[PDB]
């Protein structure tokens, strides 16, 4: 009987260890695919952008060339 | 001849209060411990119940566990609520929210260890220790579970001498909680393994009295408990008062229990009559014989005609001739010798006591050993499956880290009980 006592009581804290223990993880690994997806979501957007940036550039370069002529 | 004495949780610290608060009028101690009776015959085997310190003053050796303060000043702050040792004080804080597995294996496993210390140190104050007795409710958390806690861990140290509860059973009559009949067949199942003797006090019945019989409309605690106090009162007269019995509880275990597992009294407590105008009348020794016998009387609910008594014990108070009460008790026996098993010859037996309860001329007491008891677990069985059947409510202990297979080994043996208690009620020679 006293083996069990001790048993049960180590069980009740080992899932009371787990429990926590998992929601460390899970909060943990969702804060981190969140904090890369905005920041790709971002860079995807800004990269667009400045896509547009060379393309003025290049409008610019090429209103020179007819320029000469 | 001494007797250490240990009330747990709620309900065990409210009618252990009640019993020390009875015998202590009957015994003639005032709350402050001092003796300021009459007779001599009330000190005579007051070291039973009571320790004497210095200054003749008698201390109730008596031990006070719950987890929660609560009761702990309410007793404290009660009608001889001064009387108590106050290193006997056990209390926890955190509760055991009607859960048994917190009261037996995770909350009170804190407190446990030092409740031993008291109830050594109680023990080694004995002159001649002769056993324990412990007053506990079995369906809330701490006296369910960790009065069956204490009971174990108490065996282990004292494998000797004789263990012995008033154990109260839930009734859904009485209190509201759901998880009730969790946590009686848990305690059940400790129980028929490590006590010798057990009154089964039920609310059940003490709740039928108080309605149907004393036509009380709005019963409260303190009614049921002061049928309690009656009934402890009248079962420990022959261990606190002297007169034509050399008995202890040992012997009174030798005699009333045949077999080892079948040990759940019956108890019975006469007179009892509705107020008012027939509390007057002057009761006879005919009187409080059929009484005592009547089924509705009983302290369990179980009808005792639907089976048989394998071993009786009663107990008369008062002035009244014992030639009277012998005829009567035979008259009960010849009239109805069918309701008392054959194969054990002169199974029912009487003892007179000439100091009545307060207020009472005359009284009588009921121990019966009945296979009706069975009726009791049956009921406490049903509402069990009816809820473990579906796991309903189990989260709440497997939370404290029992097992489904701890409730099943439960059910189980509580189950072979009754299926033994079937086995002589159709015994025969
Ligand atoms: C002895 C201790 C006790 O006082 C006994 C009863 C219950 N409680 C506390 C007090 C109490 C009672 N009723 C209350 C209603 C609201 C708040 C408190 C109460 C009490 C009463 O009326 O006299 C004081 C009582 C309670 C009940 C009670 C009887 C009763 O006093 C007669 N019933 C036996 C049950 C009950 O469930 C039942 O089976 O029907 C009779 C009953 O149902 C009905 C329809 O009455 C009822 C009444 C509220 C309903 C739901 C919950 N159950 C639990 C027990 C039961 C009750 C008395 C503890
Ligand atoms: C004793 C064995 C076992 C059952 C039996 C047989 C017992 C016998 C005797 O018990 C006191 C009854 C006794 O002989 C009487 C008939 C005079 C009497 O007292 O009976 C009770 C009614 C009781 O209801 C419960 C009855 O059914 C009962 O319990 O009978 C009131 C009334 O009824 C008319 C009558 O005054 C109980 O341990
Ligand atoms: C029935 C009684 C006495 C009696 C019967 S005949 C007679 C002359 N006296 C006693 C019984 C005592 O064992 C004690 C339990 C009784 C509980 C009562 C306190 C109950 O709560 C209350 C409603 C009562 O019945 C009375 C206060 C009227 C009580 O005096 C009568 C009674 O039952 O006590
Ligand atoms: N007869 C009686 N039963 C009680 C009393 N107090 C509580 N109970 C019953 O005991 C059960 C609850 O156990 P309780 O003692 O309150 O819980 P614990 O403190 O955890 O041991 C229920 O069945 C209640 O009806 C009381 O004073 N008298
Ligand atoms: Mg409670």
């Amino acid at each position: 009987k006293r083996e069990h006592e001790r048993e049960v009581i180590q069980k009740a804290i080992e899932e009371n260890n787990n429990f926590i223990k998992m929601a460390k993880e899970k909060l943990a690994q969702k804060m981190e695919s969140n904090k890369e997806n905005r920041e790709a979501h971002l860079a995807a957007m800004l990269e667009r952008l400045q896509e547009k940036d060379k393309h003025a550039e290049e409008v610019r370069k090429n209103k020179e060339l007819k320029e000469e002529a | 001849r001494e007797i250490v004495h240990i009330q747990a949780g709620q309900c065990g610290n409210q009618i252990g209060a009640k019993f020390w608060e009875v015998i202590s009028d009957e015994h003639g101690i005032d709350p402050t411990g001092s003796y300021h009776g009459d007779s001599d015959l009330q000190l005579e085997r007051i070291n039973v119940y009571y320790n004497e310190a210095t200054g003749n003053k008698y201390v109730p050796r008596a031990i006070l566990v719950d987890l929660e303060p609560g009761t702990m000043d309410s007793v404290r702050s009660g009608p001889f609520g001064q009387i108590f040792r106050p290193d006997n004080f056990v209390f926890g804080q955190s509760g055991a929210g009607n859960n048994w597995a917190k009261g037996h294996y995770t909350e009170g496993a804190e407190l446990v260890d030092s409740v031993l210390d008291v109830v050594r140190k109680e023990s080694e104050s004995c002159d001649c220790l002769q056993g324990f007795q412990l007053t506990h409710s079995l369906g809330g958390g701490t006296g369910s579970g960790m009065g069956t806690l204490l009971i174990s861990k108490i065996r282990e140290e004292y494998p000797d001498r004789i263990m012995n509860t008033f154990s109260v059973m839930p009734s859904p009559k009485v209190s509201d909680t759901v998880v009730e009949p969790y946590n009686a067949t848990l305690s059940v199942h400790q129980l028929v393994e490590n006590t010798d003797e057990t009154y089964c006090i039920d609310n059940e019945a003490l709740y039928d009295i108080c309605f149907r019989t004393l036509k009380l409309t709005t019963p409260t605690y303190g009614d049921l408990n002061h049928l309690v106090s009656a009934t402890m009162s009248g079962v420990t007269t022959c261990l606190r008062f002297p007169g034509q019995l050399n008995a202890d509880l040992r012997k009174l275990a030798v005699n009333m229990v045949p077999f080892p597992r079948l040990h759940f009294f019956m108890p019975g407590f006469a007179p009892l009559t509705s107020r008012g105008s027939q509390q007057y009348r002057a009761l006879t020794v005919p009187e409080l014989t059929q009484q005592m016998f009547d089924s509705k009387n009983m302290m369990a609910a179980c009808d005792p005609r639907h089976g048989r008594y394998l071993t009786v014990a009663a107990i008369f108070r008062g002035r009244m001739s014992m030639k009277e009460v012998d005829e009567q008790m035979l008259n009960v026996q010849n009239k109805n010798s069918s309701y008392f098993v054959e194969w054990i010859p002169n199974n029912v037996k009487t003892a007179v006591c000439d100091i009545p309860p307060r207020g009472l001329k005359m009284s009588a007491t009921f121990i019966g050993n009945s296979t009706a008891i069975q009726e009791l677990f049956k009921r406490i069985s049903e509402q069990f499956t009816a809820m473990f059947r579906r796991k309903a409510f189990l989260h709440w202990y497997t939370g404290e880290g029992m097992d489904e297979m701890e409730f099943t080994e439960a059910e189980s043996n509580m189950n072979d009980l009754v299926s033994e208690y079937q086995q002589y009620q159709d015994a025969t020679a």
